[PDB]
RNA sequence: GAGCCUCGGUUGGCCUCGGAUAGCCGGUCCCCCGCGGGGUCCGGUGCGGAGUGCCCUUCGUCCUGGGAAACGGGGCGCGGCCGGAGAGGCGGCCGCCCCCUCGCCCGUCACGCACGCCGUUCGUGGGGAACCUGGCGCUAAACCAUUCGUAGACGACCUGCU
RNA sequence: CUGCGGGAUGAACCGAACGCCGGGUUAAGGCGCCCGAUGCCGACGCUCAUCAGACCCCAGAAAAGGUGUUGGUUGAUAUAGA
RNA sequence: GGCUGGGAAGGCCCGGCGGGGAAGGUGGCUCGGCCGAGUGUUACAGCCCCCCCGGCAGCAGCACUCGCCGAAUCCCGGGGC
């Protein structure tokens, strides 16, 4: 599986009605994926991985994306995680401060690929909760909870290196 | 040593990107190199923007960090930040390269006759002047 | 009573690593660095001129020892301004990193 | 990750003048002035409140490795307005058991002259580092007393003329002898 | 027509893979106080890999082996060598418009000087990483001319320091001249600032 | 003045040191040092307008007929004073003759107007070789041969000879 | 028994198979210079090596350690004062 | 054209309910000229934010380009080889 600008689908599904069990039950997940093609390909996943149920004997009921309902307001995302490495798999929960769950999802799959080497096949997304200013762990995310936050940009390092790449003057890196 | 600060309330001039050249205005802090921005009265919406593409000036207005898109502009405009910022020599010398870009060839060529004229007439002061200096040196 | 032509290097034909097509030019235009300035340069005559040891006919003049060849500007070359350009002739490759003129009069703006 | 920001402040007494030139502090007092360059550190030197009574560091968006330099500095002012102040004066002792080591100054106290140690023939002649005076001590049978502004120096000369009475190609632990030093301290304690 | 380029504070491969393009196209490019040039990584990394670099030698005959040149000028020179078909005759008209000194020669000690932004040091490097300087570098591997150039660079600069100070007072002089006339030039300066200048 | 070969080009920038958690410009009432430099303080800018995102020069000619500006330029203009030694190879500062009214705005026409068609426009009196004008200065050395052994397989090397 | 593009180099690898050409677009691979193309105002993190690292075949390393640094899991105590 | 018969947003807002940042307030302390600036503590809202009850044209995947899939639910014009 590989990674883009994930989007928030619902999926929902059921195996093909028998006659022994007329009604089977329906069934939801939440899924992140770059489109909707993977993302009924990873709900079959999950369900065969909980469920005894396949993609030949069942069928997908409705799959949609989920817009997010705040997209103008600052939240932390807390996301349950598990993952394989080299050695045995581990548990992980993790916290990232964005304005869409499909962002906090896609940074938090960044964020493991970049400090565990971890790719997406071995990763599976448990839960993802949007939680308050408080009840967070991370002091990454705890350091800009401050109404009076300040801070300068110090070593403004210039871009346009190669816009014009002979001058007289040297560039300038305080501002 | 530092006098430019990301504040909530602060001025930000966007370098590049899509709202390229337009003011905008700090509402939050998203992350380390994120933040969230809203322009109303320069025709910018509320989104996120990067701090690489914004250069902030020495404006700030006073608004709550979460203010709902309505007391920003009122702050805006009852700071009228438009006015500030163009008596600013910022947005002067932006305009002086707008001008420069628009500049057409028969007005090239009448900045070329002013500046023939005007270049000989200040070479002329200045011989005159270096002439007077050495006579008072000696 | 000026130069009316734009300033051009030779860079090299088109080609890959180990291939080299003689037939398409690369042409370095002076002050275009971007795969957006050289669509005022789309289909500009371009010229290569040299001198040569023998006299030859010069249109409305006297005979001269300058030989050219002409060419058209075809497309855009990767993000760099660089030009892609065809001749009549393919390019002697004496003249790579040498001067190029390309004209400005197929007008169309 | 990044620290939002880090800082620590250093409160001067009112004898002593600080100033900054961007980023070299400058110290002058009753004994003399020192200087020290604080480049190579990035850090946003701050002079606030009027009579220059206290002196800010800021540290923004730095890393663990980073954040150390905000307290080392600071420390480093502090050593510099007590040597501005105070001074500092290195008590050290000869310590022998059969031959006495002869200390001898030579121009003033920078040209110190080791002899008999061990019973060797050899004469160390050690150069201190320039504003340090040695004097040989009194009411002390075998006692030097270094003094100075800056720490650095007269540490480092101290370590000079601990590492010139060092003993060779025999068990150290038997044969303890040589200068070391027994009192880190001030000139004036007031 | 000639590019003149000042070496101090430019990292060495960033400048030399720019001036070898730039040669490689027709374009005569002299490189300007070679022993201002940096190199990433600590003093001890690029001496030891200059001093491996000095063991490799043909072990039946040195003298038909790599040359080690020591002057800062050749290392920058051997350098863009490097990144450039020097075996073709391309290649070597290309090289043969290079051309590098060790600090700055009379004939373009009355030059202006023109710096890369994508090949300097605070530019292109962290300020908490180290580096080490091209002339110290050679002086600790074979360098015999750093004091001579350093002493000739100290009597150019003061040269330079007197013809700033005259240039700084035509220029105020110049400033004054056109505050004393600016009555006659009215007309004449507000047709520049209506096209952009002056503002 | 022709006369062969060889090419690149198609306005120049004649310059501080420099730092990047900082810098640029003046006056410097004040102090120190040798008109200038250094320091304190003060006042202006800093996404650089004392910006290479820049500056400098115009790229039609000639007639006369007005206004603004104005003593500027040229005759490889002729004679003196210098700076420059890193690989100077360039400029600065003064004396005397003659000639022109050049830059900006408008009147006034005339310039093979070659009737649409490409290498136009220059750095260049370019660089190398051979021949036609004058003024000012020139007089050989090297090698072979001979000689000697401080040299040597032969070359080579050290030496002597109006 | 088989040329061609890439893997610097090359039996078997990756792509793709061959009449002579013009134009356009791709695969596998790449876009600092050699060397065609990122001369994107690319995005998020990690890493300092006095043996750094840099792409199937493939041209090299193991067990065991490190408060060097960056994340996670579990367990206690801390204003009745660590 | 469809969607969550798009999600949020923009403007006048009206009659309410609770919760939380912690402010024209108070206040131990600190820095300058009652005010200006910085920290903490219970904390209603005259700085605000969020949920629940309900309703107005003002919308439209909106040239305030915040992120979709698209074409008998699709046509026109221009440039280069
Ligand atoms: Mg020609």
């Amino acid at each position: 599986k590989a990674s883009g600008t994930l989007r928030e689908y619902k999926v929902v599904g059921r195996c093909l009605p028998t006659p022994k069990c007329r009604t089977p039950p329906l069934y939801r997940m939440r899924i992140f994926a770059p489109n909707h093609v993977v993302a009924k390909s990873r709900f079959w996943y999950f369900v065969s991985q909980l469920k005894k149920m396949k993609k030949s004997s069942g069928e997908i009921v409705y799959c949609g994306q989920v817009f997010e309902k705040s997209p103008l307001r600052v939240k932390n995302f807390g996301i349950w995680l598990r993952y394989d490495s080299r050695s045995g798999t581990h548990n992980m929960y993790r916290e990232y401060r964005d304005l869409t769950t499909a962002g906090a999802v896609t940074q938090c799959y960044r964020d493991m690929g970049a400090r565990h080497r971890a790719r997406a096949h071995s990763i599976q997304i448990m839960k993802v909760e949007e939680i308050a200013a408080s009840k967070c762990r991370r002091p990454a995310v705890k350091q800009f909870h401050d109404s009076k936050i300040k801070f300068p940009l110090p070593h403004r390092v210039l871009r346009r290196q190669h816009k014009p790449r002979f001058t007289t003057k040297r560039p300038n890196t305080f501002f | 040593v530092f006098r430019r600060f990301v504040e909530v309330g602060r001025v930000a001039y966007v370098s590049f990107g899509p709202h390229a050249g337009k003011l905008v205005a700090i509402v939050d802090v998203i992350d380390q190199n994120r933040a969230l921005v809203d322009g109303p009265c320069t025709r910018v919406r509320r989104q996120a923007m990067p701090f690489k593409c914004m250069q902030l000036t020495d404006f700030i207005l006073k608004f709550p960090h979460s203010a709902r898109q309505k007391y920003v502009r009122k702050a805006w405009e009852k700071a009228d930040i438009n006015t500030k910022w163009a008596a600013t020599r910022w947005a002067k010398k932006i305009e002086a390269r707008e001008r420069k870009a628009k500049m057409t060839d028969f007005d090239r060529y009448k900045v070329m006759k002013a500046k023939k004229m005007r270049n000989r007439i200040i070479k002329n002061e200045v011989k005159k002047l270096q002439r007077a200096a050495l006579l008072k040196a000696s | 009573s000026g130069r009316l032509w734009c300033k051009a290097i030779f860079a090299g034909y088109k080609r890959g690593l180990r291939n080299q097509r003689e037939h398409t030019a690369l042409l370095k235009i002076e002050g275009v660095y971007a795969r957006d300035e050289t669509e005022f340069y789309l289909g500009k005559r371009c010229a290569y001129v040299y001198k040569a040891k023998n006299n030859t006919v010069t249109p409305g003049g006297k005979p001269n020892k300058t030989r050219v060849i002409w060419g058209k500007v075809t497309r855009a070359h990767g993000n760099s301004g660089m030009v892609r350009a065809k001749f009549r002739s393919n390019l002697p490759a004496k003249a790579i990193g040498h001067r190029i003129r390309v004209m400005l009069y197929p007008s169309r703006i | 990750m990044k620290t939002i920001l880090s800082n620590q402040t250093v409160d001067i007494p009112e004898n002593v003048d600080i100033s900054l030139k961007g980023r070299t502090v400058i110290v002058k007092g009753p004994r003399g002035t020192l200087r020290r360059d604080f480049n190579h550190i990035n850090v946003e030197l701050s002079l606030l409140g009027k009579k220059k009574k206290r002196l800010r560091v800021d540290k923004w968006w730095g890393n663990r490795k980073e954040l150390a330099t905000v307290r080392t500095i600071c420390s480093h002012v502090q050593n510099m307005i007590k040597g501005v102040t105070l001074g500092f004066r290195y008590k050290m002792r000869s310590v022998y058991a059969h031959f006495p080591i002869n200390v001898v100054i030579q121009e003033n106290g920078s040209l110190v002259e080791i002899r008999n140690f061990l019973g060797e023939k050899y004469i160390r002649r050690v150069r201190m580092r320039p504003g340090v005076a040695c004097s040989v001590s009194q009411a002390q049978k075998d006692e030097l007393v270094l003094e100075g502004n800056d720490i650095e120096l007269v540490s480092n000369s101290a370590a000079l003329i601990q590492q010139a009475t060092t003993v060779k190609n025999k068990d150290i632990r038997k044969f303890l002898d040589g200068i070391y030093v027994s009192e880190k301290g001030t000139v004036q304690q007031a | 027509q000639v590019l003149v380029l000042d070496g101090r504070g430019h990292l060495l491969g960033r400048l030399a893979a720019i001036v070898a393009k730039q040669v490689l196209l027709g374009r005569k490019v002299v490189v300007v106080r070679c022993e201002g040039i940096n190199i990433s990584g600590n003093f001890y990394r690029n001496k030891l890999k200059y001093l491996a670099f000095l063991r490799k030698r043909m072990n039946t005959n040195p003298s038909r082996g790599p040359y080690h040149f020591r002057a800062p000028s050749r290392i920058f020179w051997r350098t863009v060598r490097g990144m450039l078909p020097h075996k073709t005759k391309r290649g070597q008209a290309a090289l043969d418009r290079l051309k590098v000194f060790d600090g700055i020669p009379p004939p373009y000690d009355k030059k202006k000087r023109m710096v890369v932004p994508a090949a300097l040091k605070v530019v292109r490097l962290k300020p908490t990483r180290k580096f080490a300087y091209l002339g110290r570098l050679a002086h600790e591997v074979g360098w015999k001319y750093q004091a001579v150039t350093a002493t000739l660079e100290e009597k150019r600069k003061e040269k330079a320091k007197i013809h700033y100070r005259k240039k700084k007072q035509l220029m105020r002089l110049r400033k004054q001249a056109e505050k004393n006339v600016e009555k006659k030039i009215d007309r004449f300066t507000e047709v520049l600032k209506t096209h952009g200048f002056l503002v």
